[PDB]
């Protein structure tokens, strides 16, 4: 009964084997990005005053 | 002074400089245990108690610990004073606040003990905790209030408060104010006896049924830490109080008394708040 | 405004479910494959809740065991209850040794640390045939007692019993099956009153 | 003999897909982020504290509007929250008392709840009669429902207890799709922004990244070595974070299929409940099971502040749509409102 299940398994590995992948930098450098794109839109990283917070 | 005027009549003068500074030490002690335990109770308030069962003996424990304070302050202000300094001045307030803080923790270690009874005989029952509350506050003062101000209205006609040296209150054949702080205080003692002899029941009741036995006698140990516990937190020391109204002319009686229940505070401390494992664990480390 | 109106409808809602559910026993049953809880449950998928009144108590009795899944990720959410339900089979010596094994795991939770257990002792009828028709010694290579059957039944206690190595803050009980549903129910109902009088107690700093 | 060349082709795929990650990792993103400037110390205060909830919240989350708010607890009833004025709007009372995940709709209409009935009861907020009632019934999981979301107000993804994700229709009530291969019970999973692929993690270590489309497992990650309870995408959808009972919130990204960092601490020794993200990603939050959560930099890996003030273990926090604020569910039946 687990003939079938290591054959669906090894299948899987082999179709997630041909996936390509970026480099490290290029992700961390896209997260860069990202991250001060969306900086001054973070109320948490930076204190909302209490004119228009709701919660205030 | 003595501390035995409280419920005797008088005090033998044989006796009365030898317990005099027992007295004095064993209140100094007891002032020191009450600060000691409302330093830690400040420290850890509303953290260790979780359910309406802790916070409502916590309540209890620290009124009767506020009271116990107040009291044995007042209690110090009123017996270093003179009596014909300021025979309406200072004393008359001494005694009277005084009584009434004593009786007021009658009636508090009386609402521990009908508490624990009232929890124990009826195990399924849910009652309003902000009610429970509100009762125990207007029944644990408010009567205490009512008899020190009826004591207090009733007496002074007579300037029978009062009487000679000692300006606690007075008996030995004049008015009847006294028997505000025998009748009372005694017969709430009484009942937190036998609700004791209750836990009691309760603690040795016999194993539902026919499992095989579990302790080779070694609950007692248990039953015991139990009753110390119980015992200064309910004032059954206070007992001792109609050996006074007995006799009122054996010493051994005054003695015994005046120390036990100048250290109940120290009990107090020792029994009620450094015995529970639950604080020693949060204590060892702090 | 009508949100403060319905807050304070929702609110009183809530008050009274709490207080109706604060009544409530939620005892809890465990055991093993055809061992015995059948009988204890009807006597009157996941888990399953059982809901009985004895005595104006009512108690839920959930059977966990039909979960097939891993108790360690969905036991923490079974706490607040009166006392453990167990049930064994005595007859059956193979079902023994899984039922020792997940009384001793389950006992040995950080979870059920205060936890009583009120555990039965099943098939207890049938179990005195087994014992004449094959002897016990034979079954177990450890002693067996005496040939009775009352010592053997003590013996079966005692090795149940010592499982348990928090032994000062769990009161475990131990029963046999009656013939009569209201004997179950006056022992289940004693043993949960006693170990409510016990955290009363423990809860007043008493112990 | 022939399950062993099994045996052997599988680990050789996955020695060639370790030696191919080992390849790619040129540099980890600590090395990369030591120019940018520390966020240094936030003040959290806790603006609101909802009370109400009579035993252990252990599931919750947020409407869509940033304003409604959704928490179930073992209690065995459903509650809707008003975070702006802290009031009540619903209260369904669950015919199971024990629920173990609850999600809001994109549209503020459904709201699903879970637990060990192992069946996801939708309900529907808005009717025309006025009263709640079960809107669903979606049956046929054998283990209980440790979490679900909603794609939309039509289809449902859920996990269960038997290593299964499935993908519901609401309107068919039958599984749609059905995703399997875990090794470990799936406790928890999080949805893309794009609402398009999901990653689920499991209890064998695993996280599993599934194309909904597809039906198949994308992707799989193997960083932790312990059972993994908290999933949320990064607000790109390309990293997501992974929440483990060994307080090591590791961050993978989609597209490296790497490991980024392992926020970790010698302080901390519990596990995690949940994770979430801020609004741009750069303010990590996880709750802990030593009775309070924690910030941390999702790109310097340095705690930036401690939420303390919980009394009991914490169950669930999560962040506004908006980002205006955070909400925090412990099992002391209480809710704050992080800000
Ligand atoms: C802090 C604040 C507070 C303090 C402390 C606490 C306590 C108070 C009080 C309690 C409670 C009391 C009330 C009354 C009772 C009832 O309700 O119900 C009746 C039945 O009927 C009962 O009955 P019997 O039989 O009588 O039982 C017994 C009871 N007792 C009370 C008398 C003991
Ligand atoms: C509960 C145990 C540990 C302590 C009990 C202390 C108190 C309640 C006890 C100790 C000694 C007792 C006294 C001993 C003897 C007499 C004489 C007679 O007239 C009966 C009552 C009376 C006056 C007793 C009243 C109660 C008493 C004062």
């Amino acid at each position: 009964a687990s003939i079938a299940q290591a054959r669906k398994l090894v299948e899987q590995l082999k179709m997630e084997a041909n996936i390509d992948r970026i480099k490290v930098s290029k992700a961390a450098a896209d997260l860069m990005a990202y991250c001060e794109a969306h900086a001054k839109e973070d109320p948490l990283l930076t204190p909302v005053p209490a004119s228009e917070n709701p919660f205030r | 002074t003595s501390f035995s005027i409280l419920m005797s009549p008088f005090v033998p003068s044989t006796i009365f400089p030898v317990v005099k500074w027992i007295t004095y030490v064993g209140l100094g002690i007891s002032i020191g245990s009450l600060i000691l335990c409302l330093i830690i109770e400040a420290l850890f308030w509303k953290q260790i108690k979780k359910s309406q069962t802790s916070h409502t003996r916590r309540i209890c424990m620290v009124n009767i610990a506020l009271s116990l304070l107040i009291a044995d302050v007042w209690f110090i202000v009123g017996a270093t004073v003179d009596t014909t300094v300021n025979p309406s001045g200072v004393c008359t307030a001494a005694v009277f606040f005084t009584h009434f803080f004593y009786l007021s923790l009658f009636f508090w270690m009386l609402m521990l003990g009908i508490l624990l009874a009232y929890r124990i005989i009826l195990v399924f029952h849910h009652m309003a905790q902000h009610l429970m509350m509100a009762v125990g506050f207007c029944l644990g003062y408010g009567c205490p209030l009512i008899i020190s101000v009826i004591t207090i209205a009733v007496t002074q006609p007579s300037n029978t408060y009062k009487r000679k040296d000692v300006c606690w209150l007075n008996w030995s054949n004049g008015s009847k104010p006294l028997l505000a702080f025998v009748v009372p205080a005694l017969a709430i003692v009484a009942v937190n006896f036998v609700v004791v002899l209750l836990v009691l029941t309760k603690l040795w009741r016999p194993t539902v049924g026919e499992r095989l036995s579990r302790d080779d006698k070694a609950t007692i140990i248990r039953v015991g830490k139990s009753l110390l516990i119980l015992t200064p937190l309910l004032g059954l020391t206070w007992g001792f109080g109609i050996g006074t109204i007995v006799d009122s002319q054996n010493l051994a009686w005054h003695v015994i008394f005046a120390l036990l229940n100048a250290f109940q505070g120290f009990f107090i401390l020792c029994f009620g708040i450094l015995l529970d494992s639950k604080l020693r664990q949060l204590l060892f480390n702090k | 405004k009508a949100a403060v109106e319905r807050s304070k409808m929702i609110d009183r809602n809530l008050r009274e479910d709490g207080e109706k559910a604060a009544r409530e026993v939620k005892l809890l049953l465990l055991g093993a494959d055809n061992s015995g809880k059948s009988t204890i449950v009807k006597q009157m998928t996941g888990i399953v809740e059982t809901h009985f009144t004895f005595k104006d108590l009512h108690f839920k009795m959930f059977d966990v065991g039909g979960q097939r899944s891993e108790r360690k990720k969905w036991i923490h959410c079974f706490e607040d209850v009166a006392a453990i339900i167990f049930c064994v089979d005595l007859s059956d010596y193979n079902r023994m040794h899984e039922s020792m094994k997940l009384f001793d795991s389950i006992c040995n939770n950080k979870w059920f640390t205060d936890t009583s257990i009120i555990l039965f002792l099943n098939k207890k009828d049938l179990f005195e045939e087994k014992i004449k028709k094959s002897p016990l010694t034979i079954c177990y290579q450890e002693y067996a007692g005496s040939n009775t059957y009352e010592e053997a039944a003590a013996y079966i206690q005692c090795q149940f019993e010592d499982l348990n190595k928090r032994k000062d803050t769990k009161e475990i009980y131990t029963h046999f099956t009656c013939a009569t549903d209201t004997k179950n129910a006056q022992f289940i109902f004693d043993a949960v009153t006693d170990v409510i009088i016990k955290n009363n107690l423990k809860d007043c700093g008493l112990f | 003999s022939e399950l062993d060349q099994l045996r052997q082709e599988a680990e050789q795929l996955k020695n060639q897909i370790r030696d191919a990650r080992k390849a790619c990792a040129d540099a980890t993103l600590s090395q990369i982020t030591n120019n940018i400037d520390p966020v240094g110390r936030i003040q959290m205060r806790t603006r609101r504290t909802l009370r109400g909830h009579l035993a252990k919240i252990y599931a919750m989350h947020w409407g869509t509007d940033s304003r409604l708010l959704v928490s179930a607890s073992q209690d065995g009833k459903l509650i809707i929250w008003d975070s702006y004025t802290t009031n009540k709007v619903h209260a369904i009372p669950l015919r199971s008392s024990w629920v173990m995940t609850c999600a809001y709709a994109p549209s503020g209409n459904y709201v699903a709840c879970g637990g060990l009935d192992n069946i996801c009861s939708i309900y529907n907020l808005k009717t025309r009669e006025g009263n709640v009632r079960v809107s669903r019934e979606l049956a046929g999981h054998t283990g209980y429902l440790s979490c679900c979301r909603f794609l939309d107000d039509n289809q449902i993804v859920t996990s269960s207890g038997d290593t299964t994700c499935a993908l519901w229709d609401i309107e068919t009530g039958q599984q749609t799709t059905t995703f399997t291969g875990h090794t470990g019970d799936v406790m928890s999973l999080s949805l893309a922004p794009d609402t398009r692929l999901f990653v689920s993690g499991a209890c064998d270590a695993s996280a599993k990244l599934w194309d909904v489309r597809e039906g198949m497992c994308r992707q799989t990650f193997t960083g932790h070595e312990s059972d993994i309870n908290a999933i949320c995408f990064f607000p790109n959808g390309n990293a997501f974070a992974t929440g483990s009972d060994d307080a090591t919130c590791r961050l993978f990204d989609l597209r490296a299929d790497q490991e980024l960092m392992t926020y970790s601490h010698d302080n901390i020794i519990c596990g995690i409940t949940s994770v979430s993200f801020s609004k741009s990603g750069r303010l990590l939050l996880a709750g802990y099971d030593d009775f309070n959560c924690n910030v941390w930099d999702a790109l310097k890996a340095d705690r930036a502040g401690v939420l303390a003030g919980h009394d009991n273990r914490v169950s669930c926090l999560g962040v506004t749509d908006d980002g205006m604020a955070v909400a925090t569910g412990s099992w002391d039946s209480f809710l704050k409102i992080w800000n």
